C-alpha cells in the first residue's frame, strides 16, 4: 500500500501520495454551504464560502471534516482505509487540536495508520537537514522555527500574523492609491494573481525606489478580465517590502530579517553556528525574486561577521513542507513511528503526543 | 542521498529529555 500526505494549508491544500515528487492535488481551503475547494469556487453565488483553517490552525472542524473527505475521495480518489496518512500541522499548534485530528482520522475516517508533522520541520527536512532555522510563511502566518535535530524548539519560534493574504490586501491598498479601485473579494483575487506574477524584493529598498524615480524601466502592465490594461511599477517591489517592514501595515512587529535573529539569539550558544548556516525558507510568500539575496543580506548585518549565513531557497520551496513530507513517510524506518490503529484504541487521543514529535 | 542521510541523521535522534538536560530544548 501507498502512505497519503496532506498538507492543510490557511490557504490551499496540498495534497498527494508519498514517494510522488509534488503533491497530484492543490486546491482552495475553502467550504461553501456542501461544495469543497475548487467545486465550491465555482458555485460561489449560492453557497457561502469559508476558510476551516485560521493562520494555519483549525478553527472550524465540521468544515475541516468536509476538506479531508473530499481530498480523500475525490481528490485523490482513495479509500482512505487502505492508506496510512500524514498530515501537517502549524508550529505551537494546542495539545487539544493535534487530539482532534487524530480522533477524527481514526474514527471518522478508519484511517490504518497516521501521523502529524509540524510544516517547518518538513520544510527542513526535504532540503536532507536534521538541523536548521525555517522561515516559513504561507498564505495565513508566517513562522521562524528553529529546529535542533528534528525537534522545533518552542521557547525561540516566533509567530507572525503577517503573510501572503495580508500581503494581498495590502497591494489592493496601495494600487488603489494609484488610482485603481480593487476593493472586493472577487478583486481581491485579481490583486493576488498580480501579486504572484509581478511583485519581487529589492536588494536595497531605499534604492530600488529612487530608481523609480529616474524611470519607468520598473513598470509592467496587467491585463484586467474586463480587458482594461493597468499599470504597476514601485508597487512591485512596495508590497512585499511589508514582510521586512510590518510597519507599512500598522504592525508594530520587527520584519523577518529581524525576527529571524531575534529566535536564533533565543537559542543555546553552541547551536547558533548551525542555524546561521542552515536557513531554510519554504512556503508560497518565500516566493518573490530577489527574497532570498535580500535576507542573506540583512542577516549578514546582524549577525558577527564571525558568522557563515546560507540562505536555502529551492524552487521548489512552495511545496516543500508536503515534499519533506512525501520523503519522510517514504522511508523504511519511518514505518516504526506511524501511530497505528491498534494503538490508537488501546491508548486513544492523545497517543498523538507521545509518538509525534 | 536525502532519504538515506535523512534516515540516516534521524537515526541517532535523540530524545526530548536529553535535549532538555542538555537545555536545548525549553518549553516557551
Ligand atoms: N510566486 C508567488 N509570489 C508571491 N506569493 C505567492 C507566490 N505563489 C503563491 N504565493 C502566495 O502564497 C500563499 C499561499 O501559499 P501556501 O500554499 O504556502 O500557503 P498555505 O500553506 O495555504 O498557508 P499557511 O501555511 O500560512 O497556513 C498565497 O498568499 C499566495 O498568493
Ligand atoms: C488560484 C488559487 C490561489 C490561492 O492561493 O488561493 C488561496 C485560497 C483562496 C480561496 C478563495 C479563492 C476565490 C479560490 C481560488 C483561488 C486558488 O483565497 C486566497 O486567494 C486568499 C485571497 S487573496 C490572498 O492572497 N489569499 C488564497
Ligand atoms: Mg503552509
Amino acid at each position: 500500500t501507498t502512505a497519503l500526505v496532506c498538507d492543510n494549508g490557511s490557504g490551499l491544500v496540498k495534497a498527494g501520495f508519498a514517494g510522488d515528487d509534488a503533491p497530484r492535488a492543490v486546491f482552495p481551503s475553502i467550504v461553501g454551504r456542501s461544495y469543497v475547494g475548487d467545486e465550491a469556487q465555482s458555485k460561489r453565488g449560492i453557497l457561502t464560502l469559508k476558510y476551516p483553517i485560521e493562520h494555519g490552525i483549525i478553527t472550524n472542524w465540521d468544515d475541516m471534516e468536509k476538506i479531508w473527505h473530499h481530498t480523500f475521495y475525490n481528490e485523490l480518489r482513495v479509500a482512505p482505509e487502505e492508506h496510512p496518512t500524514l498530515l501537517t500541522e502549524a508550529p505551537l499548534n494546542p495539545k487539544a487540536n493535534r487530539e482532534k485530528m487524530t480522533q477524527i482520522m481514526f474514527e471518522t475516517f478508519n484511517v490504518p495508520a497516521m501521523y502529524v508533522a509540524i510544516q517547518a520541520v518538513l520544510s527542513l527536512y526535504a532540503s536532507g537537514r536534521t538541523t536548521g532555522i525555517v522561515l516559513d510563511s504561507g498564505d495565513g502566518v508566517t513562522h521562524n522555527v528553529p529546529i535542533y535535530e528534528g525537534y522545533a524548539l518552542p521557547h525561540a519560534i516566533m509567530r507572525l500574523d503577517l503573510a501572503g493574504r495580508d500581503l494581498t490586501d495590502y497591494l489592493m491598498k496601495i494600487l488603489t492609491e494609484r488610482g485603481y479601485s480593487f476593493v472586493t473579494t472577487a478583486e481581491r483575487e485579481i490583486v493576488r494573481d498580480i501579486k504572484e506574477k509581478l511583485c519581487y524584493v529589492a536588494l536595497d529598498f531605499e534604492n530600488e525606489m529612487a530608481t523609480a524615480a529616474s524611470s519607468s524601466s520598473l513598470e509592467k502592465s496587467y491585463e484586467l478580465p474586463d480587458g482594461q490594461v493597468i499599470t504597476i511599477g514601485n508597487e512591485r517591489f512596495r508590497c512585499p517590502e511589508t514582510l521586512f517592514q510590518p510597519s507599512f501595515i500598522g504592525m508594530e512587529s520587527a520584519g523577518i530579517h529581524e525576527t529571524t535573529y531575534n529566535s536564533i539569539m533565543k537559542c543555546d550558544i553552541d547551536i547558533r553556528k548551525d542555524l546561521y548556516a542552515n536557513n531554510v525558507m519554504s512556503g508560497g510568500t518565500t516566493m518573490y525574486p530577489g527574497i532570498a539575496d535580500r535576507m542573506q543580506k540583512e542577516i549578514t548585518a546582524l549577525a558577527p561577521s564571525t558568522m557563515k549565513i546560507k540562505i536555502i531557497a529551492p524552487p521548489e520551496r512552495k511545496y516543500s513542507v508536503w515534499i519533506g513530507g512525501s520523503i519522510l513517510a517514504s522511508l523504511s524506518t519511518f514505518q516504526q513511528m506511524w501511530i497505528t490503529k491498534q494503538e490508537y484504541d488501546e491508548a486513544g487521543p492523545s497517543i498523538v503526543h507521545r509518538k509525534c514529535f | 542521498q536525502i532519504g538515506t542521510k535523512l534516515t540516516r541523521r534521524l537515526s541517532q535522534r535523540p530524545t526530548a529529555e536529553e535535549l532538555e538536560q542538555r537545555n536545548i530544548l525549553k518549553p516557551r
